[PDB]
């Protein structure tokens, strides 16, 4: 079908340079103006920039953010767009979708004639997710958020100075599910994540029941089963 | 470049109600250059109108879009459960720029949240890093105010927060605090304080807890 499909997104250095790649199929990519688009953590999204076709001269716009560092070019005989990102910040770290915008009126002529007559759609890439910073890969520290000797009761667990993402954390190796809440990760000034997963159940429970935090470490191979008791 | 703003920031309406989000531009922009996606957690942007007022294919016909070159309108007829998600109206003339985002939200009742503290436990301490963090769990809005006190006196700049999504059964929010000291910073004070300011509080809530 029509596809747009990013690659070669990674972990790099504060200091480095990296190059995205973007493969197009199922439509005539020579024609569409392309553009970059990316979405920081937890942020709203912001327009990288954006190249024309061959036929309207191929001018190439940047954002204010952007300008002087990146640069956008195209192989129409590959049908392949390419983002060049160098001298890159912190601040670039996001997930970069490789787009089409919206193009002209009648850009999807033919397309479907089985089902329709007039059809418009734009395209979208899974996008692909750029990592800037100096740390390394550390495995994560799980420290039991107790439940409170004074006194419904409320334990967790806290994941704390672990690179990169992600990090899944169950309950009784899944046995518990209400009242479970994993918050989203948080990024330190030290550059290492860290999260919280609480989980609230009633106070006589407490003493009946056994609590067992589980954390999974994909980058790190670690996997991490710790007690929740009170102090 | 042409700067974008979206009315409200927040939308809190129930499943059945009629939406209308604002999009203001600085210049007068052309309506064939504006458009209307739709983002949910974990998703691309998925357009839904392009052109101001005409309706991308396979789009459902309550998504209806509207304006002229300073002020356009998306409305949804009639909200479902899986239309409550971030809406962003982008423009193509001049420059490519999107706007601030729009989140539609559940609507229900206010909940005041339940304020729990912990303590960093002994392991973190021997390792040289304090942390202790607060609780906040099921509340609405998602609005809520966090300050940290040590022994009365308010912190800033060490204390980092995260909400959870809006929950599918109560539609009410989570947020947790970190607050990172050193080990001697942690040694020096006794008394660690959350204080909560939420509008389903008549006073900011205090949860205190001392070394021991």
């Amino acid at each position: 079908e029509v596809q747009l499909v990013e690659s070669g997104g990674g972990l790099v250095k504060p200091g480095g340079s990296l190059r995205l790649s973007c493969a197009a199929s199922g439509f005539t990519f020579s024609n569409a103006w392309m553009s970059w688009v990316r979405q920081a953590p937890g942020k709203g999204l912001e327009w990288v920039g954006r190249i024309k076709s061959k036929t309207d001269g191929g001018t190439t716009d940047y954002a204010a953010p952007v300008k002087g560092r990146f640069t956008i070019s195209r192989d129409d005989s590959k049908n392949t767009l390419y983002l060049q990102m160098n001298s890159l910040k912190t601040e670039d770290t996001a997930v970069y979708y490789c787009t089409t915008g919206v193009e002209t009126y009648d850009f999807w002529s033919g397309y479907d004639d089985h089902y329709y007559d007039y059809y418009f759609r734009d395209v979208w890439g899974k996008g692909t997710t750029v990592t800037v910073s100096s740390a390394s890969t550390k495995g994560p520290s799980v420290f039991p958020l107790a439940p409170s000797s004074k006194s419904t009761a409320a334990l967790g667990c806290l994941v704390k100075d672990y690179f990169p993402e992600p990090v899944t954390v169950s309950w009784n190796s899944g046995a518990l599910t209400s009242g479970v809440h994993t918050f989203p990760a948080v990024l330190q000034s030290s550059g290492l994540y860290s999260l919280s997963s609480v989980v609230t159940v009633p106070s006589s429970s407490l003493g009946t029941q056994t609590y067992i935090c589980n954390v999974n470490h994909k980058p790190s191979n670690t996997k991490v089963d710790k007690k929740v008791e009170p102090k | 470049e042409i700067v974008l703003t979206q009315s409200p920031g927040t939308l809190s309406l129930s499943p059945g109600e009629r939406a209308t989000l604002s999009c203001r531009a600085s210049q007068s922009v052309s309506s064939s250059y504006l458009a209307w996606y739709q983002q949910k957690p974990g998703q691309a942007p998925r357009l839904l109108i392009y052109g101001a007022s005409s309706r991308a294919t396979g789009i459902p016909d309550r998504f209806s879009g509207s304006g002229s070159g300073t002020d356009f309108t998306l409305t949804i007829s009639r909200l479902e459960p899986e239309d409550f998600a971030v809406y962003y109206c982008q423009q193509s003339a001049r420059s490519f720029t999107f706007g601030p985002g729009t989140k539609v939200d559940i609507k229900r009742t206010v909940a005041a949240p339940s304020v729990f503290i912990f303590p960093p436990s002994d392991e973190q301490l021997k390792s040289g890093t304090a942390s202790v963090v607060c609780l906040l769990n099921n509340f609405y809005p998602r609005e809520a105010k966090v300050q940290w006190k040590v022994d009365n006196a308010l912190q800033s700049g060490n204390s980092q927060e995260s909400v959870t999504e809006q929950d599918s059964k109560d539609s009410t929010y989570s947020l947790s605090s970190t607050l990172t000291l050193s080990k001697a910073d942690y040694e020096k004070h006794k008394v660690y304080a959350c204080e909560v300011t939420h509008q389903g509080l008549s006073s900011p809530v205090t949860k205190s807890f001392n070394r021991g």
